């Protein structure tokens, strides 16, 4: 057996099934990992990558990849609009939460 | 499953006050920025105090400044309201949140039932 390469924030969790079907989620995991550079990078993150869904709605996903574990990191899932615009202060509260969180897991 | 457990709620005089908790249930919050925002009858909801995962930023709506005190307790696996100098502008369902900064990100959405609070002579 081999350990999930995938991590999932509590936000994500609580959030995927609303968003994805299991087999959607398969799906879009078995494309990560086939292009850990599939989503676009957000600017000011530390490379935290930006994707849509098509699958209802097309979903926005928020990941991150460390590329050292070569390990996923599903920070949030969203519809359109429901997501805002980050300042300065968001973006280093964001940075920190993902690096501690990289730090715990 | 993981959600957030609102309780502290109840009636009180004008003037009166309650201190409110949030309990992460199913995760650790320690990490997460988090936010209260309250809903009464006949209104939207409205944004009330949000804290950063340091508790080194606080933010508070204006019609709540000064006399609410937000703070957490991170071993606790809590974070708190304090309501003082309560008015009846202040009689809602309180509502807590989880997210990644303080300002809040993504739009109000409900992780718990909430806590009633009753502020009326």
């Amino acid at each position: 057996h081999m350990k999930s390469v995938f991590v999932e924030s509590t936000i994500f969790e609580k959030y995927r099934d609303e968003y994805l079907s299991d087999e959607e989620y398969r799906l879009f995991q078995a494309e990560l990992m086939l292009n850990p550079k599939l989503g676009d990078v957000i600017q000011g993150t530390g490379g935290l990558r930006k994707i849509r869904v098509a699958s209802r709605g097309g979903s926005r996903i928020i990941y991150y990849f460390l590329d050292e574990k070569r390990r996923f990191y599903l920070l949030t899932i969203y519809g359109k609009n429901e997501m805002s615009d980050l300042n300065a202060n968001q973006r280093k509260q964001l940075m920190a939460f993902m690096e501690a969180w990289r730090n715990e897991q | 499953q993981v959600q957030l457990q609102e309780s502290g709620g109840g009636l009180v005089q004008p003037g009166g006050s309650l201190r409110l908790s949030c309990a992460a249930s199913g995760f650790t919050l320690d990490y997460y920025a988090i936010g209260w925002f309250r809903q009464a009858p006949g209104k939207e909801r409205e944004g009330v105090s949000c804290i950063s995962s340091s508790g080194g930023t606080t933010n508070y709506a204006d019609s709540v400044k000064g006399r609410f005190t937000v703070s957490r307790d991170n071993a606790k696996n809590t974070v708190y309201l304090q309501m003082n100098s309560l008015k009846p502008e202040d009689t809602a369902v309180y509502y807590c949140v989880a997210d990644f900064a303080c300002p809040l990100i993504r739009e109000y959405d409900y992780w718990g039932q909430g806590t009633q609070v009753t502020v009326s002579s």
